[PDB]
């Protein structure tokens, strides 16, 4: 339509259009770390799609918590189980596929150290309510108020702050009026140069409907929004002698 | 048009009474006679929030004390007692820690101490960067040790150290009780990647947990009209 | 020795020294500083980020998400009024809890510009007009889109721009502030099978020449 | 348009009970300086004596007197002593009060205990 | 450290001080003079304006 | 005479001064430094020098000598465990009061590198292979020849090599570490009238690299 430009890695093909915003995190790209570094160079660096998601009326967002979305993605959680270390930068494409009769909008951000707080004030989470790896965890409305889960509310994010306050990490706008697709290049981030990756969640994937998903009496009821993912020079600890 | 004072270090290097100390110098209970403080940026609200607009810090302290003494009441308040020498003690990440004031670990040697006479201006020493990792954390999205054990969000390697007070002198007489003040000063301030501040309030000091407060402040309409 | 007489100020500990110190811990070895990206060297690189703001903060509306879409229909009228707020980043209760708010709240004095943007969330078949209005400090709140007209204002066509940035001119509290409304010039043309209820959503940043004087306490924290 | 600097001579004398024998340690005395703009506090054990954008003061009874300076924090270019008109809304508001050249307030208490 | 003796005179305040100060409000950004007419630096500018003088002051 | 102020900190004895003093007995005529052999200018001298670790330290052995023996004779089966320990310099047990953890029990933080040494001291006539897997940290203890052999070792053969030397990679406690098992691969082949029972003995020391960053007190001295 517009000179679809057509990104292939590993054995692995995408399609995107020619304009193409990409948002690099900080200004800084993704490289490696300039006690020995082993690179996994490309097996581990192809595209890896989640399932589409369920945007209807009603529906107040998603999150994602990285790396612990690919563990169950081939060789990225092989190398997750058999090393020790770890660390890598991602590339996160976000498309939202829906017609001119749809109206809508979308917040894409990415939460470094996005620690969550608890339903209960003085109770403990447990991981099956931070993570999943698959099928994201959905935010809720309302004060929610469950049995050691996160506080899911949209207003204040699980972490305490304005859900309008969010745009100072790294994000851009999905307006189904006009845009289709959100890049966002996320470098690595953290006080230590590598740290365990079953662990310690780097950051935090959020996508949160701010002008909610609205339309006619006879259109599809139901948008899907495909998450694809992608590593960028990453390198783990090896085990030799020397 | 200057905008030399909204730096990080015009904004966050002051100093600020964090920790009130409470001791006595005769007791029967044997550990009313000492208190610490174990380091930390969490008890003043007003500096957790400042400092949590950051997510990485990295800063030396400068501690002043301010040292105060009244004694208790008693029969014996006509006493003639000498000037009192307190002892600071700082213990770093990985030292021994004191059970009385008597202990031996008051007296071991790589444990930092500094002797203040009644009377003089008060102390102060430089406590350097003292992590193993390059910054502090404020907030830390995991767990520290053998994940789904351990508390979450603890971070282990941000420890600075703890203090510990007792009083030099022998048992006196007369009871006499001593408060110390902390004033806690930050210094060479370097912060990265930030983020929006706190909505809610505060309901303990070691997790982010919280009760849902509002966005604002509500209006009674949407259009404005005239006074 | 060397004779030296004491002055006056000695042996006070004022809070604000700047004096040197002896180090508790010499023959310590410093762990080097690492790139890190991100860093920031001045507040007011955080507060150049474009934030919502709640302008529908109608009461029972703060507890939800609906308090940042600003509601805009189909209208049988055509001089009425859609949103206004009055112009005090930090005073009043619209921008009190933005980031710029939150920045601007711990300073007593502080100077500069301010940018508005707004961003028409509604189906891309739909097409109108809006006359965002500016009145100056002093002038009062119109009451009409003609005498809204007369006064500083900017047609902005939903049909063919997305978004308006109005960067409004000089602003301070200590170096009635001003007021945003918007009005309806026509109404919103709509085809078959789209619906008619649209929002708009505000930005809000300030610009580069904002300068802030004297550090104080936040009004918001308050102490258990 | 000036400076300012303050210093503060600070005396003590003990009120007369049953128990003037006593042997009580030193005092430290807080004063804490408001700018125009700042938190005001409303008793001695408020939060407002913490505050992190109020300049404090700590002095131990024997020293040298404290001292502080004040800079120039109007948002004018100068002080006015005289000023014929309203401050806000005239004919509401007092005559002659001029907002504009206040310069802050002081605080003071005992840091100790009771 | 270095060898210092205490003068007397020590510890006072004398009220014609001249010595410097620290500062309360440091990073603080003093707002710039401006021209205003009529700048007085000496006193006897003032003195040298001619005045009335009540010479008929019988009671 | 000359206008001194005083700053806040005097008159105070701060423990760490650096401040010159006044001495007791000037007028006194030091007796000259001589060249006494073996100067230590640097602690990190001392923990480069090998020394026995006390690997066995089973129960009532460790009032003894045999406490540094490792016993190994032949054995019927042949994916068995020679030894094993866990690798942390000063927390461990085995290497506690070696001399590298004496100099490493008076620092709360250390980095660095180490080496193993493993010495045969049987007969000259026996000959055999052993496995010196190393696991790394976060790895598990392998249950297993099999799973040792996988994993990160080397093939020590007796009948050529009678010290081998395993410069562990890097190890810290604040810049589960690891973990040195010794597994059998072949039986310890013996001629006639030479005996079958035989001993292996440790030796460990640092490198070059080796850090330390804030001086403590040491956990084994308890006062009177």
């Amino acid at each position: 339509s517009d000179r679809v430009r057509s990104i292939t890695l590993g054995n692995s093909t995408i399609t995107t259009q020619e304009s193409a915003n990409v948002v690099v995190g900080y200004g800084v790209w993704p490289d490696y770390l300039s006690d020995q570094p082993t690179q996994p160079d490309v097996a581990t660096c192809r595209f890896y799609t989640l399932d589409s998601v369920s945007w209807m009326k009603e529906s107040q967002g998603w999150w994602w918590k990285f790396p612990d979305a690919l563990r169950d993605m081939g060789l990225f959680g092989q190398n997750m189980q058999y090393h020790y270390l770890g660390r890598s930068g991602y590339t996160i494409h976000v498309q939202c596929n829906a017609s001119k009769f749809h109206q809508g909008c979308l917040l894409v951000v990415c939460v470094p150290e996005a620690e969550m707080g608890a339903a209960n004030i003085n109770e403990k989470i447990n991981r099956e309510h931070l993570s999943n790896g698959e099928v994201a965890n959905t935010f809720s409305g309302t004060k929610s108020s469950n049995t050691n889960d996160v506080q899911q509310a949209v207003f204040n994010a699980g972490m305490g702050v304005a859900v309008g306050n969010l745009t100072i990490f790294p994000h851009q706008w999905i307006n189904l009026r006009t845009n289709n697709c959100a890049t966002i290049v996320m470098p690595y981030i953290n006080s230590v140069p590598m740290d365990n990756m079953f662990r310690h969640y780097n950051f935090t994937l959020m996508i949160i409907p701010f002008a909610k998903l609205d339309y006619a009496a006879g259109s599809s009821t139901y948008i899907p929004i495909t998450v694809t993912v992608a590593p960028m020079c990453a390198e783990y600890n090896g085990l030799r002698l020397g | 048009h200057v905008r030399s004072e909204s730096s990080v270090e015009n904004f966050l290097s002051r100093s600020a009474c964090v920790y009130i100390v409470e001791y006595k110098t005769r007791d029967d209970t044997p550990d009313k006679m000492y208190d610490s403080w174990v380091i930390n940026t969490r008890q003043v609200a007003q500096l957790r929030r400042k400092l949590e607009f950051f997510t990485y810090v990295r800063f030396d302290v400068e501690v002043t004390f301010v040292i105060t003494s009244v004694q208790d009441d008693s029969t014996r308040q006509n006493t003639d007692t000498p000037a009192l020498t307190h002892q600071i003690m700082y213990v770093p990440p990985g030292g021994p820690i004191p059970q009385a004031v008597d202990d031996y670990n008051w007296q071991t040697s790589t444990n930092p101490s500094v002797f203040w006479t009644e009377g003089n201006a008060p102390p102060r020493m430089s406590i350097p960067f003292m992590s193993v990792g390059n910054a502090y954390s404020n907030f830390y999205d995991g767990w520290s040790h053998f994940s789904q054990t351990g508390v979450y969000g603890f971070n282990t390697l941000n420890n600075m150290g703890k203090l510990y007070f007792r009083h030099v002198n022998d048992k006196t007489i007369s009871p006499i009780t001593s408060k110390v003040r902390i004033y806690f000063k930050p210094k060479h301030v370097k912060a990265w990647v930030p983020r929006p501040p706190r909505l809610c309030e505060y309901t303990h000091k070691d997790n982010v947990d919280f009760e849902p407060k509002g966005v604002t402040t509500s209006r009674t309409q949407l259009t404005i009209s005239n006074s | 020795g060397l004779p030296v007489m004491n002055t006056p100020g000695s042996n006070q500990f004022l809070t604000s020294d700047d004096y040197q110190s002896p180090t508790a811990m010499p023959q310590f070895d410093v762990t080097p500083e690492m790139n890190i990206p991100g860093e920031v060297k001045n507040l007011m690189e955080i507060a150049e980020v474009d934030s919502v703001v709640p302008v529908n903060n109608v009461n029972e509306n703060v507890n939800s998400l609906e308090a940042y879409r600003i509601p805009v229909h189909s209208v049988t009228e055509t001089g009425a009024q859609v949103f206004g707020f009055t112009l005090q980043p930090g005073a009043d209760t619209v921008m009190e809890r933005t980031l710029l708010g939150e920045i601007l709240n711990y300073y007593a004095n502080w100077s500069g510009s301010i940018k508005l943007t707004f961003m028409y969330c509604g189906s891309a078949m739909a097409t109108g007009k809006f006359l965002l209005a500016y009145s100056p400090p002093g002038a009062g709140v119109p009451k009409n889109r003609r005498e809204a007209m007369l006064g500083t204002h900017i047609i902005w066509d939903i049909g063919l721009q997305s978004s308006c940035v109005l960067c409004v001119p000089w602003i301070s509290q200590t170096h009635d502030a001003g007021f945003i409304t918007c009005w309806y010039q026509t109404s919103i043309v709509v085809p078959a099978e789209v619906q008619n209820q649209s929002v708009i959503l505000c930005f809000v940043s300030a610009c580069n020449d904002f300068s802030v004087r004297l550090l104080r306490d936040s009004p918001f924290v308050r102490q258990t």
